């Protein structure tokens, strides 16, 4: 019973192995029901599931849309949006004065759950896909999000989204305290199209004027699960430009071609 | 100025009276010795436990223990009523105040501390101020009357029968104690109906033996007869009406509004058999002397039952050979009501029918009413009860008969009958004697209920149909409906109701919880409208603090299943449908995955062919043995598939082997950065405490689970409750469809366990077992497969194909393999359990190399894979090797060909 039974599901995937290329000593697992319309063989799996699928989108629109297309509740991009209605925040003074949206946390821990969203609320765009999501992409890399920590909710914070309620030219920008007054720590906004740029900006530096880290992003609504990827090619020199009119001097230029 | 009257650990009731405080000094000073001394913590039921139970019995003291004159009595009662109506509760009423009361961690008071201090001694001083009650408009917008009388929130009123509780008047105690004040008008003048009308002048009487004090009972229960005189038809069938309907008139003075008042915003208003009385004179009730004039008619309807049903069917005492046999194994009393649950209509039809044809015309068992399609109950002598109860005996499961590791084989049932607390034949042969004879007494007096003076409808039990739009005498319909007529309760509550309101004599064991599953997952919230009970963390059923709310937001509902996971369509700003599924938000592709299949989803170049494509699929841990080939076959995938996407990785619980390797691996790979976005853990559900170290421990952003049994998919929801934000993927899987088995029916777990697992939203439910197009799976998606069964819609969270993969192009099993699928023919949902007799179409059932019924295409080598597990493979240590020996020149020849 060792020697019968050990090792033999492999012989289905190449026969060549098995005497005289039988297939009829071979083991191939398969359940009794569905087995009945299989008759198209060697078709391309892009085809076995999208037929389902369409299959079933097709039957959805006669049945719940009247068999009308234009009924279909039209999005930017597609993914799972949490429930957080009403505007309760525990700590916040948030206004809205004509296109300026002022978010000064006020005291202890607010939820920071219900913080990103009100962050990015309201819509479908860019920052929506920023702000809550779980993931970002180093170049097949899954790591955390940098805004639930540039933006995490620390006391005294202020952000300021510019028309985040109205277009693409949204500038959302978080002020932060030093020596008591309020600095730009963090700018975030989009440029060009599918393309976000994020900028954490340090002001105690050498020359004793703030310089930003420059970072860049990718944006496709393509894919819901994972809508944000950060793109590298040439980041490290972004941190490298950063770094050297911080430690250096803005009057000094950026060095990197040393030996 | 202000006034202490403090016990003990909590001293923050302060009330402000005025200057003039002699009396109020010698007033507390009674009420300082009044009150038990401190039970370490507040343990006593006569003591207070929060701040406002020492001021509402402060105020039972200075209205009960009356001293002073009248003038200073109702002052002082209404100084301390009004700073507790403007303190203690604002706007919202007192049990909505005392539900938020009974759940305080920081004041642990219980249910009998709660009804005695709080609620009794309220109403105590609403009873000496505004004494009629007749002005004072201080009642606040219950929030559910109010939607329901316009509103989307249709409410449908509901009374209970007979056989709910054996103690039924403990109900009727417990009312008259708390609501002294309320229900004392109409209990005085239906005591008074009784045994000053009509007990006095029947025809003749020796059935009430220690007559009809009914108030003297209420108040003393050393007075009360025990048990089984009260359950005597003559006295529990207008007692349990007096219930019904001291359940609505307080229900009514809660409010402050008349019957009139809560009955247009309602509908419906049915009854059981008993409680269709009170169901007519609920829906032709207008006013507070309207009512009373036709709730003791109801009073004298079902005096005339309760006597002339004893004098044509006495109750009759049995061996107590078979009272002691029924008793003991696990049975009540035999009585003439004996309900069997959790058996089919078509089995206890014949059940019945196998008995009764050993049996005379008059000694039959008949089907007396059908609460839902696992729910009967029958009727007929209680000897003859006793009948088919040892028939029932021999074809019933004992507690470890083990149908779930051993399929359907044993033809024993596991459901369960047992009889009710009920003294006579209702809805038989043997009652329908004494039915002219209460017809010709009802006519005596003026006992005919008008038939157009009712303005709700009232569905009949019998055909439910409306008795508003019925020809005839409807007192003479009424009768028929209780004697001899079967309630067929499933068309008589055929309506669309929001809201169900029980005014039952069962409380949280009436009709409300009885009859709950038939209409479980279709939005109907049953509110339980007797007992306040403020504990009540599920959703299946409400209670009486629910009826009032102040606020419209805070009305629970019921789940409508249907509504919330029904399958939608978006569509993103490129042109791309998608299917809106709880599942396909999880993932943002189509509902529809790849499992982890182990010959098949082994190949990394498979696995990437099927994440292009856009949709979800896990690479097996079946076919690696070491964590350095995994993670190059792991990294093959994430080369040639587009930057972003995820891959899943499928480990087998039923090998410690490969957990050994492959839980550290995932660990590795998701600190250092790597797109493994899932885990499913198939043959077997982890228990709870190793379960949270792949939650927690492990980078996952959906965990999968393959429960097989009934108790797997109880212990997946262990797991999910344990913490609520997880996305824990339920992978169902039956018997049919798959490589292993479930051991059991594919859609009967799942039918008995979707209320349990909707409960926990954030479990994603996916069906499994043979699916291979459209159409085969589209009434999984929206729920129409649970039709067939008399449910209601069930719908699913997308699906999963596995063996109808198998024949892809980029799959790597052999083109010789493929076809060899194609040809094999399957079969139906239905008879895939004839598997391990004979092929169905080209598949059998072997054993696994541990022993599993694992499905293969019966080939030549599978063929002879089953021949040798039933005369080799299976045998002992010793007598294996001469069947070895005997068939040693056979098996070499089957080997080699
Ligand atoms: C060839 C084959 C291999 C399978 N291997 C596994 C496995 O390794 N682990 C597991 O949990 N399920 C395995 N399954 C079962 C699937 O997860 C799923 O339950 C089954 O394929 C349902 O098939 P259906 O879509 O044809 O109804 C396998 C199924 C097949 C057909």
């Amino acid at each position: 019973e060792f020697f019968f039974k050990k090792d033999s599901l492999w012989q289905s995937e190449d026969l060549e192995a098995v005497v005289g290329e039988d297939v009829q000593r071979t083991c191939i697992l398969h359940g009794p029901v569905a087995a009945q319309f299989s008759n198209k063989v060697d078709e391309p799996i892009k085809d076995i599931l999208e037929n389902i699928h369409k299959g079933h989108i097709k039957s959805l629109v006669k049945e719940v849309y009247n068999g009308d297309e234009s009924k279909i509740p039209v999005v930017e991009y597609f993914s799972s949006v949490d429930s957080f209605s009403d505007t309760a925040i525990e700590g916040v003074k948030i206004e809205r004065s004509r296109n300026t949206e002022t978010f000064t946390v006020t005291s202890g821990n607010v939820d920071n759950q219900q913080w990103f969203d009100l962050l990015a609320g309201k819509e479908l765009s860019w920052r929506r896909a920023f702000i809550t999501a779980a993931r970002l992409v180093q170049g097949t890399n899954f790591v955390s999000n940098p805004a639930h920590s540039v933006l995490a909710p620390s006391k005294d914070l202020v952000v300021k989204i510019e028309n985040g309620s109205d277009a693409k030219k949204t500038v959302l920008t978080a002020f932060q305290r030093v020596r008591g007054k309020y600095v730009p720590a963090v700018s975030l906004k989009s440029i060009g199209d599918l393309k976000i740029k994020l900028e954490l900006i340090e002001t105690r530096t050498a020359d004793k004027s703030a310089v930003a880290l420059e970072l860049f992003y990718n944006y496709k609504p393509t894919d819901g699960f994972a809508p944000i990827l950060e793109v590298m090619e040439g980041r490290n020199t972004s941190i490298k430009n950063f770094y050297w009119k911080l430690w250096f001097g803005s009057s000094v230029p950026v060095d990197l071609d040393f030996d | 100025r202000p006034l202490v009257l403090n016990h003990g650990s909590i001293e923050s009731t302060i009330l402000i009276p005025t200057t003039e405080y002699h009396f109020y000094q010698t007033l507390l000073e009674g009420f300082r010795k009044s009150l038990p001394q401190v039970t370490e913590g507040f343990a006593d039921d006569d003591e207070p436990s929060s701040k406002a139970e020492l001021l509402m019995k402060f105020l039972g003291y200075i209205v009960q223990s009356g001293v002073s004159n009248q003038q200073e009595q109702l002052a002082a009662a209404k100084l301390v009523l009004n700073e507790f109506e403007s303190r203690f509760l604002q706007g919202l009423n007192l049990h909505s105040y005392a539900a938020i009361l009974l759940k305080s961690e920081t004041f642990p008071t219980t249910l009998l501390k709660i009804k005695e201090n709080l609620i009794k001694n309220y109403y105590l001083g609403r009873a000496l101020v505004y004494l009629p009650g007749q002005r004072g408009l201080v009642y606040p917008p219950s929030a559910l009357l109010n939607a329901g009388k316009s509103g989307s929130a249709q409410i449908y009123a509901i009374f209970g029968g007979q056989g709910n509780t054996d103690d039924y008047f403990e109900e009727l105690r417990d009312i008259y104690h708390i609501y002294q004040g309320l229900v004392s008008d109409f209990v005085t003048k239906a005591q008074l109906k009784l045994q000053e009308l009509i007990r006095t002048t029947p025809e003749t009487d020796r059935i009430y033996t220690q007559g009809l004090d009914l108030i003297n009972w209420l108040e003393n229960k050393d007075k009360t007869p025990d048990q089984q005189q009260l359950l005597s038809i003559p006295m529990s069938c207008p007692l349990i009406c007096v219930i019904q309907l001291c359940h609505y008139i307080v229900t009514c003075r809660i409010l402050g509004i008349t019957p009139g008042q809560l009955r247009d915003s309602l509908k419906g208003t049915t009854g059981h058999s008993q409680g269709l009385v009170t169901a007519v004179v609920v829906s032709s009730a207008d006013s507070w002397e309207s009512f009373e004039k036709l709730a003791l008619q109801a009073v004298e309807f079902m005096f005339y039952i309760g006597v002339r049903g004893l004098q044509t069917y006495p109750n009759t005492s049995l061996p107590p050979s078979i009272v002691q046999d029924s008793e003991e194994n696990a049975e009540g009393t035999p009585s003439p009501m004996l309900s069997v649950r959790d058996l089919s209509y078509d089995q206890l039809v014949k059940f019945v029918n196998e008995t009764n044809q050993h049996l005379p015309e008059a000694k039959h068992i008949d089907i007396s009413l059908i609460n839902g399609p696992r729910n009967v109950v029958l009727t007929g002598p209680p000897q003859s009860l006793y009948g088919l109860n040892l028939n029932l005996r021999k074809a019933k499961a004992p507690s470890g008969l083990d149908q779930a590791r051993i399929p359907f084989s044993e033809r024993k049932l596991r459901f369960s009958n047992r009889f009710l607390p009920i003294m006579s034949p209702f809805h038989s042969h043997l009652l329908s004697p004494s039915t002219e004879k209460i017809v010709a007494d009802l006519k005596k007096a003026g006992v005919e209920f008008s038939q157009s003076s009712m303005k709700l409808p009232v569905f009949d039990t019998y055909d439910g149909k409306d008795l508003r739009s019925y020809s005839g005498s409807i007192a003479a319909r009424l009768v028929e409906c209780i004697t001899k007529l079967r309630v067929n309760w499933e068309l008589s509550t055929e309506f669309n109701s929001t809201h169900v309101l029980d005014f039952g004599p069962g409380g949280a064991s009436g009709l409300g919880v009885l009859t709950h599953r038939n209409k479980e997952g279709t939005g109907s919230r049953v509110i339980v409208a007797g007992v306040l009970d403020a504990e009540s963390e599920d959703s299946e059923f409400g209670y009486k603090q629910e009826i009032f709310e102040s606020n419209e937001k805070a009305i629970k509902y019921a789940p409508n299943w249907l509504k919330e996971y029904k399958p939608k369509l978006v569509k993103t700003s490129a042109g791309k449908i998608f299917v809106d599924t709880k599942f396909s938000r999880l993932l943002g592709r189509a509902p529809l995955m790849v499992p982890g299949m182990t010959p098949t989803t082994v190949s990394p170049d498979f696995v990437a062919a099927t994440l292009n494509a856009g949709f979800h699929t896990e690479i097996a841990g079946g076919g690696y043995f070491a964590p350095s080939i995994m993670k190059a076959a792991l990294q093959r995938v994430i080369d040639q598939v587009t930057p972003g996407t995820g891959v899943g990785i499928n480990l087998i619980y039923v090998n410690p082997r490969m957990l050994q390797w492959g839980i550290p691996m995932i660990k590795e790979l998701r600190e250092q950065g790597f797109p493994i976005q899932s885990l499913s853990i198939g043959a077997g559900v982890p228990s709870l405490e190793v379960a949270t170290e792949y939650i927690e421990t492990l980078g996952l952003a959906h965990l999968g689970l393959k429960p097989g049994s009934i108790d797997a998919v109880n212990q997946v929801i262990t797991i999910a409750k344990a913490h609520p934000n997880f996305p824990i993927v339920l992978q169902w899987t039956g018997g049919r469809g798959g490589g292993h088995h479930s051991f059991e029916d594919f859609h009967q777990p799942i039918l008995q366990m979707y209320s349990k697992i909707r409960k926990c939203k954030n479990i994603i439910l996916i069906a499994g077992s043979g699916f291979g197009s459209a159409e085969d799976t589209y009434p999984y998606l929206t729920g129409s497969w649970s039709h067939q069964f008399s449910y209601p819609s069930m719908p699913f969270d997308g699906v999963l194909f596995g063996s109808r993969v198998m024949t892809a192009k980029e799959a790597k099993t052999s083109p010789a393999a493929k076809q060899a699928i194609a040809d094999c023919t399957g079969v139906d949902n239905s008879q895939w359990e004839n598997t391990y007799k004979k092929p169905t179409g080209g598949i059998i059932t072997v054993r696994s190399e541990m022993g599993e019924p694992i499905h293969k295409i019966a080939t030549r080598g599978v063929m002879l894979w089953k021949e040798l597990d039933d005369t080799i493979f299976t045998l002992p240590k010793n007598k294996m090797l001469e069947a070895i020996a005997k068939k040693k020149d056979y098996i070499i020849k089957k080997l080699n060909a």
